[PDB]
Formats: structure tokens, C-alpha cells, sequence
């Protein structure tokens, strides 16, 4: 189970692929709208790789503990220079999550990208599933890969004050150290932005 | 069936899997636009009420299935017990535009009134959930002398990007209810 | 198309019964529920 | 003359369940474009078979654990739509606004346990008329299916409509039903290290299913 | 018998917008001629594009001056309709009749300072998000444009619709928004013994110019 | 985009002189016939309603964009409420013949009368501003026992000879209100 | 033409409607509006 997953000058392969999730649409829609009047322009520079450091999935951690990464983060690289200089942006994500640990562990996490993730309860993350996901299950993989478009109530977005992703990793099964399995599972995300659009160039500081 | 559970590609089982037959399914009552198209009472104030959908309460049928969307787009039909005259306005209007009749106004007529209001928002859907107490888009405001009861209905109902519905949960292994049936 | 059901047309034009739309330039839980693996994996005996 | 009409009583009453539309006030509003969203959804029983949603047991788990000990039984409950174990389901969720359903649902049994921790698992239907079995040698006379773990983790069995009406309902009111529409009965045939592991379930709606007759009553 | 209707209730209300005609009292008049007479017009929006009106700046002027001194900001105000430099103009007098807008804004800056006087200007657009430029070095990274007087008196700059939804509102009502849809910055570059000669600038409705969503609010 | 500015043709600039591109426009609600059709309520005498058009208020909306035109034409669409008969004269009708009835006379029906008149005038169109409080141009006159609401509306209407429009003059840079929005 | 959105023809004729014009022998500020300079008037570069 082979892939080998590319973004820009980026590359990432992995062996344990179930597969690729495409989330509520398969193509992205249509960019050039009329409330920008054409002045847009597609960052090629800007759609590649970048890593977060997610959380640590330990046996203590029971049902339901969720981590929740609100897109886009904190971002040092082309992508976060996008954001002090256009006013309105646009791209779909690229997800891949990785739970390294051994096969001789037990448990299962459950990855997903949720829209507007504001306020979460308990009792609905039962119906978590009602999201793009997957399912990371030491037994089986270590990697799971959710590849998903721009949503929204407008066609462009400005970030500094609307985030409308949100990946959440939930453990739905806890973590076993069966007697040749990892003590805790460091759990990794590797995101790329997919067919940036901006718009709305600013002032500089200089 | 075995698969493959963790690449959740979307896997159905039947009963021809051991030796049934599929039968014929009719699902006209769960689609979306059927399903929203039935008045829903909310609570008014005392004059001035805001048509937004999220004044729907939560545990009514189309409060919770309109919260199932992330998205919508809808036409509003509503129905206004009042006295006086009932005033609306669009998106966006001031509120001492509800103080004069030039604006859609409907003259008293017993025993309610009952209008159709287009989509006057300046987004192109709008939305259940606002990562950002969502911003302020609605389907404008009405204002009377008093206004006693407000019905709401969707229509050309359409909705995007699903989201959790959460059933009562029991105490015991089953929720129980008084079915109507007749006492002989 | 939602819970309407006369047969005679109506009496106002489109343009003031409802919201006209716009192009520009169901439906994926119907294609995905459509795509749903129905048989089975393995190699059925008997 | 003019034409003559008879206005006639009991017609004409406000009833909010009516094919009538209201009159206009507001013509001629263009709305902005709309076409090519992701995720557009038309009938709630397309997002029903299409995600399955995650059971509840003791413990408030999605999942249940294998027992070692000379009692075999794993998990049993209702073909209720209103049972404690389907209650954060979307399935309830949906069910819980109309009265009656029909056809097959959808059971999906995943295992999340090691490559050295082995089961075999058996699924039965047991339908109403006597009380409900204790051990997979009396469910083996049921309606069943066997499984076993390996390379595919996941295993889908469909709990089929057996009824002598063609639609059922979706609760009771409070007074009493046995335990009618039958048992959904999870039994563990045997296990190889897999001692206090994981066996996650999902539920959806099946091909056939259908469900009928909306109502509001409470609880959004 | 005769023709039976449902008279329906909440239906025959007099709506102060409804698409209706009263019924006729008084027939057969006869109008004096009226075709061909002169300034017909038919849409608002072709006289707010064919005729652009004045701004307003402080001094009750519509010009304003080149000053010279280190600091070389000339204007500065929003992409409000209801701005205090927009307050005088025709498509500000509509635009307080709709509550919505979309498409370009032109702003027309002509030039009467004599033919010894020679000036280089610069408009800058500063989109929301951030505070608006002091300096044309830090509006130089904007959506700009720079020209200089001759022969040509007049230069029109488009100021182009740029938000996220593709309606915009006409006005706040009191609470609270910073400085939505922007600025419009008006800087100078250069000037040669243009010691106190007059910019004067006229404001009009772009080619894609729309505004819908009547309302009625105050002040005729 | 540079010109001769003082030559006052019609000049226009767009977005594609800086790259962008000019998009489509509906503009069905800045029309003349459209934005005019539609009641606006003036205050009424006692009884006798002398019945011309700057009897509305200027800053409204039909009055300010009435106002707009130097010439305009329309029938007339009048909405009364009133106690007894209301009696309509034509243009040019003595005051004393606001009292037969042979004069066209609706009787009295709850709530209101709407009835439809014509432009009964001797002019092919009437004036706004006449350079010479105008000449004695109007719709005809009505009288009932007491008017107590009296609503106009143009239909038909045509605009001649365009006139300024002021917008209301803020104190601070800009005039704020306060927009219709939800509290939550 | 106005705001007026029936579909079904009027019961009444249109001499008993409305003011019935004559000839003799929109609409400028639209010529006047299309006939607007809307390309450069020196040499573009770049």
C-alpha cells in the first residue's frame, strides 16, 4: 500500500496508505467571481508542505480526548506571508496525519476536517464519522491522508478573523502497550494548502 | 462483508449476503426540501423581531434538521399574529427604516397575515455554524404595535456540509413514550 | 418541488414569488451513497 | 352580472402543513451565484447510508471489549430506533421525527486490536415471539453471521426487516411493548491474545431502508 | 349549483409593495402627446454614470489644495456611501435608498491650476484588514495609480469592488464596524510652483455599477 | 484614464486599466418605474384632499426621488381611509361638486379603498419645479365625512430633466445608524 | 412594466385602466450613459 503524495517541491511517500479521503467534493469550484472583479492571482509558491507537532496519544488518554488545529495556523514560510499582504484568500487542504507506533499496539484514533468547528459536545462526537475522516489503527496503518476544498458563505475569506477548517483527532479506542508495543504514539500533521487564490494586495509596514 | 473499516470509503451490506432479497424503498419524507417546508413557531418580542433562522428552537423538527447543515439557502414564507400595521425590512436596512410604510407593510387583516420574502442576504448560502453567536446575516426585520405569535417556513430549501443530530438519551435501555392509542 | 402540490400555475410571475437565481461560469451524499461497496470481498462458497 | 362563487365553511383555515404558498410583497431580487458547492446533500437518508455513525455502551464507549471468562455474551439490545445503545446514532437522530420506518439497518464491526491478538465473532437476529438466547450455540439456529480478523478489520452484516406489518414504528409511548422488533445479539466465539482489546461498531442505514410519516414531539 | 372557493386566511391583506393593480373608477382619457420631449430617463443608474457629481472636503470645497511640506498626504476617507466626503454626491443621494451595492466607483480629478503649475498625484486603494498607508512608499504596494498634469485636465481612476461577499452594505447603523470596505487614499508626488492651485474631483457610478434592496429610512 | 475634464462629456473608467475586468450588473431596482410603484402615506386634512403629489414628504422615498425629476408623468393609485363616502373630482372640477355623488363616490367598506385614478391634467406632464409653490397641477380632489390615512402611489411613471438629491450631512466622517442585526 | 407581477391578463380593458396616450407627428441619459469614453487616450506601455 504505496503512495507517494506530492506538493510543490515537497514530497511525501508512505507505506501503510489505506487510501486518499476526498471531503464534499472531488474539483475545486469556481475562483474567479464577481465580487473581486478579476483582480486575483494563484501563489504557485505557496501550495506545498508544512509540520505541526499535534499531540501525544498515551495509555492514560481515554474515549473522546479531541485535539483541534484550527486552519491555517501559525505559518513562518511563503503561505504565512501570503496572509500579512493579500486581504482575502482561498485554498482547499491537503491532510496527512501521522501516529507512528508499532504494529503490537492497540487503539484507534479517528481524524477528520470539520467546517466551523466553534463549539463541540460530547454526545456528537458519537456521530464524528458525519465528517471527511479517517481511521488511524495501529494493527493496520499509520498514516492517514484527507484531501478537502474551500467551503464558506463567500467565495473569498479573510483569515485573520475567520477560520473555517478544523482537523480533530479523537481517540476512539485507547492506546495498549501489549508486551511489544510503543509506550506512547506521538501523533504528527502534515498539511499542504491546495490552489491558493488571493486577492486585495495590502500596505506595507516599510 | 469485510473491508478495509479505517479508509472509510462508504460500505453497505445487504441481506442477499445471506440468502434475503433488497426491497423497494420510497424516501419522498427525508429529503431536504420536503422535509423543511412546514411552519415552525418561535417566540416573538414585543415588537421589533429580527428574522433570523437561529431563533428556530433547537429541539423542534426543523431546528434541529436545519442544524444538521453547516450551509443553507432558503426563501422564507412567514405567518404574523399582530396589532397594527406589520412592517418589513431587507438585509442590511436601519432600524428606523421599520417606522415607515413605504417599506413592505401589511395592513391589519383578521385573524394573522401570511407573506413570502425573498433571500436578501449579500452571501451566496448561509450558515448554521460561524467560527469567526454567528455574523449578522437574517431575512431582514418586521416590527408591529405588539406582535403575539411568528411562524416561520423554508423554502427552496438547500443545505451543505452535514453536521451531528442527537436523539434524546434514556435512562433505561429504551426511551419510553405514551404512544396514542385508543384506552378500549 | 418541497411540500407544494397544485396543479394550476401560479398566479404571479417568478420574479416576484421567489429569489431569481445566478450561474456562474443530492449531490455528493447521492453519489457517494451511490458508490457504496455492496458485495462481498472474499470468495463465497456455497 | 358578476361571476357567483360560494364561500364555503371549514375551507380556508391557516393549516401549517398546506401545498399553498403565501402572496408576494418584494419583487424581482437576484440572488448571488450558488452553482458547484461542495457538499450538497438533497434527502437526510443519503447522508444516513452514506456515513455510518458510532454505537454507545456501558462505560458511554463506542466500542466493547473482549471478555475472558465461561460467559460469551458481548453486547444484545433492541431493534428499537429509541434503544439506549442506537441513541448517538444519526439514524436515531433522523428516526426520532418520524413514526414509522422500514427495511434493512446496517451494522458495522471493525477491530482496532494487534496483528497478534486474533477473534472470531458471531452477529444474530434473534426476531420476536420468545425471549432472546444466552449462548451462541442457541443464536447458531437464529439468523447469523461469523467473522473472524485479519487482513480486512472491517465486517458489515445487515439486520433484515422481519415483521408482520411492512412499516414499524420508531418508539414506544411509555406504557408497554415487550421488547418488540426483536434482539440485535453480539456474541465472541473465541479469541487468541486479545485480551482487553477493542471492537468498534457503526451503524447506517441499508439500501432498502425507508422512513415515513414526519412528526415534531420534543427533544431537538 | 355554483363555483365553490376557499376564501384562505392571511391572503388579501393590503401589502404597501404588492404586485396588484386597484380597480378602475373613471374610463376612457385620453392623454395630451408626450412623446419626444427631452431628458428622458429611465434607470438612476444611467444618470449616476453619465453625470458625476462633486466630493466634499473640509472648508465645504469640492477641491483641494497641494500643500507643501514634509508630509504629503493629500485625502484619506472610506468606501462608505454614507462617508462625509461622499455625503454631496448623486450616488450617495441613491445610495441611501438601497441598502445594498456592488461593482467600481469612478473618481474623476481634475485639474485648475494655471500652466506654470505642474503636479504629479497618486490614488491608492488600501483594502480592509489592516490601518491605511501615511506615506506613497507604503502605498506603493497597494492598488494604485500615479499621474501628472498637461494638456489632459482630467484622470479617471476606476476604484474597483473588492470584498468578500458580493454585495456590500450602504451604510452601519450606529453600533460599531472600524472602516469596512477600505480606503481611498489621494497622495501627492511632485509639484512645481503649484503653490495653492485647486485638484477638484468629481465622484460617479462605474460600468458595473448596481444597487438594489429599496428601503426607506429618513431624510429626503 | 486622462481627458479634457472641462469639456464635460461622459467619461468612464474601469477596472481593466489595472488589470481587473468589469463584471455584470442588474440594475432592476434603480429604474424609474419600478422604485416609484409603491405606496407612500402623506397626511391628510379633514376632509378636503386636494390631491397632487407634493403633498409628500421630501424625505421620503417616493418624495426625494419624485423630486429628483424636474417633469414627470403618472397615473394615480390612491389607498383612503376614511368615515362615510369619499368622493373623487377630476382636475379643473369646482369644489361644490365634491358634494354629488354622480361624481365618482366609493362607498364605505372596511378597512380601506383602493381605487385606481387617471392624470387627468391639461399638461402633457407635470412640473416639480416651476420658476413662475407651482401652478395649479394635480390628480383631482377627494373629500369623505373625515380621511383619517391617505396613500399615494405612481404608476406609469416617467422622469424628465434630472435634479440633485441630498443624502442626510454627517456630523463625524461618517453617518452611522443602527443596522437590524441579532443580539446573540 | 413597473411593480406589477400578475401573469393572468387584466379583467378590465385598458381604456378603463389607465390614461390612454396619443402620438404626435431610457431614454437620453441612457445614449448619454453608453456613449461614455471608456479606453485610454494615450499610448499603453507595459
Amino acid at each position: 500500500r504505496i503512495l507517494t503524495t506530492r506538493n510543490g517541491h515537497t514530497t511525501s511517500t508512505t507505506q501503510s496508505s489505506v487510501g486518499v479521503t476526498y471531503g464534499y467534493a472531488t474539483t475545486e469550484d469556481f475562483v474567479s467571481g464577481p465580487n473581486t472583479s478579476g483582480l486575483e492571482t494563484r501563489v504557485v509558491q505557496a501550495e506545498r508542505f508544512f509540520k505541526t507537532h499535534l499531540f501525544d496519544w498515551v495509555t492514560s488518554d481515554s474515549f473522546g480526548r479531541c485535539h483541534l488545529l484550527e486552519l491555517p495556523t501559525d505559518h513562518k514560510g511563503v503561505y504565512g506571508s501570503l496572509t500579512d499582504s493579500y486581504a482575502y484568500m482561498r485554498n482547499g487542504w491537503d491532510v496527512e496525519v501521522t501516529a507512528v507506533g508499532n504494529q503490537f499496539n492497540g487503539g484507534c484514533l479517528l481524524v477528520a476536517m470539520v467546517p466551523e468547528l466553534c463549539s463541540i459536545n460530547k454526545r456528537e462526537l458519537y456521530q464524528l464519522t458525519l465528517f471527511p475522516h479517517q481511521f488511524i489503527n495501529p494493527r493496520t496503518n499509520m498514516t492517514a491522508h484527507i484531501t478537502v476544498p474551500f467551503v464558506g458563505v463567500n467565495r473569498y475569506d479573510q483569515y485573520k478573523v475567520h477560520k473555517p477548517w478544523t482537523l480533530v483527532v479523537m481517540v476512539v479506542a485507547p492506546l495498549t502497550v501489549n508486551t511489544e508495543g510503543a509506550p506512547q504514539i506521538k501523533v504528527y500533521a502534515n498539511i499542504a494548502p491546495t490552489n491558493v487564490h488571493v486577492a486585495g494586495e495590502f500596505p506595507s509596514k516599510e | 462483508t469485510t473491508s478495509a473499516g479505517e479508509s472509510a470509503d462508504p460500505v453497505t451490506a445487504t441481506v442477499e449476503n445471506y440468502g434475503g432479497e433488497t426491497q423497494v424503498q420510497r424516501r419522498q419524507h427525508t429529503d431536504v426540501s420536503f422535509i423543511l417546508d412546514r411552519f415552525v413557531k418561535v417566540t416573538p418580542k414585543d415588537q421589533i423581531n429580527v428574522l433570523d433562522l437561529m431563533q428556530t428552537p433547537a429541539h423542534t423538527l426543523v431546528g434541529a434538521l436545519l442544524r444538521t447543515a453547516t450551509y443553507y439557502f432558503a426563501d422564507l414564507e412567514v405567518a404574523v399574529k399582530h396589532e397594527g400595521n406589520l412592517t418589513w425590512v431587507p438585509n442590511g436596512a436601519p432600524e428606523t427604516a421599520l417606522d415607515n410604510t413605504t417599506n413592505p407593510t401589511a395592513y391589519h387583516k383578521a385573524p394573522l397575515t401570511r407573506l413570502a420574502l425573498p433571500y436578501t442576504a449579500p452571501h451566496r448560502v448561509l450558515a448554521t455554524a460561524y467560527n469567526g453567536l454567528p455574523t449578522s446575516f437574517n431575512y431582514g426585520a418586521i416590527k408591529a404595535t405588539r406582535v403575539t405569535e411568528l411562524l416561520y417556513r423554508m423554502k427552496r430549501a438547500e443545505t451543505y456540509c452535514p453536521r451531528p443530530l442527537l436523539a434524546i438519551h434514556p435512562s433505561e435501555a429504551r426511551h419510553k413514550q405514551k404512544i396514542v392509542a385508543p384506552v378500549k | 418541488s418541497g411540500n407544494t402540490g397544485s396543479i394550476i400555475n401560479n398566479y404571479y410571475m417568478q420574479q416576484y414569488q421567489n429569489s431569481m437565481d445566478t450561474q456562474l461560469g443530492n449531490d455528493w451524499f447521492s453519489k457517494l451513497a451511490s458508490s457504496a461497496f455492496s458485495g462481498l470481498f472474499g470468495a463465497l462458497l456455497a | 352580472g358578476i361571476f357567483p362563487v360560494a364561500c364555503s365553511d371549514g375551507y380556508g383555515g391557516l393549516v401549517t402543513t398546506d401545498p399553498k404558498t403565501a402572496d408576494p410583497a418584494y419583487g424581482k431580487v437576484f440572488n448571488p451565484p450558488r452553482n458547484m458547492l461542495p457538499g450538497r446533500f438533497t434527502n437526510f437518508l443519503d447522508v444516513a447510508e452514506a456515513c455510518p455513525t458510532f454505537l454507545r455502551f456501558e462505560g458511554d464507549v463506542p466500542y466493547v471489549t473482549t471478555k475472558t471468562d465461561s460467559d460469551r455474551i458481548l453486547a444484545q439490545f433492541d431493534l428499537s430506533l429509541a434503544a439506549k445503545h442506537m441513541s448517538n446514532t444519526f439514524l436515531a437522530g433522523l428516526a426520532q421525527y418520524y413514526t414509522q420506518y422500514s427495511g434493512t439497518i446496517n451494522l458495522h464491526f471493525m477491530f482496532t486490536g494487534p496483528t497478534d491478538a486474533k477473534a472470531r465473532y458471531m452477529i444474530a437476529y434473534a426476531p420476536p415471539g420468545m425471549e432472546p438466547p444466552k449462548t451462541p450455540e442457541a443464536a447458531a439456529h437464529c439468523i447469523h453471521a461469523e467473522w473472524d480478523t485479519g487482513l480486512n478489520s472491517k465486517f458489515t452484516f445487515s439486520i433484515p426487516y422481519l415483521s408482520a406489518a411492512d412499516y414499524a414504528y420508531t418508539a414506544s409511548d411509555t406504557a408497554e411493548t415487550t421488547n418488540v422488533q426483536g434482539w440485535v445479539c453480539l456474541f465472541q466465539i473465541t479469541h487468541g491474545k486479545a485480551d482487553g482489546d477493542a471492537l468498534v461498531v457503526l451503524a447506517s442505514a441499508g439500501k432498502d431502508f425507508e422512513l415515513r410519516l414526519p412528526v415534531d414531539a420534543r427533544t431537538q
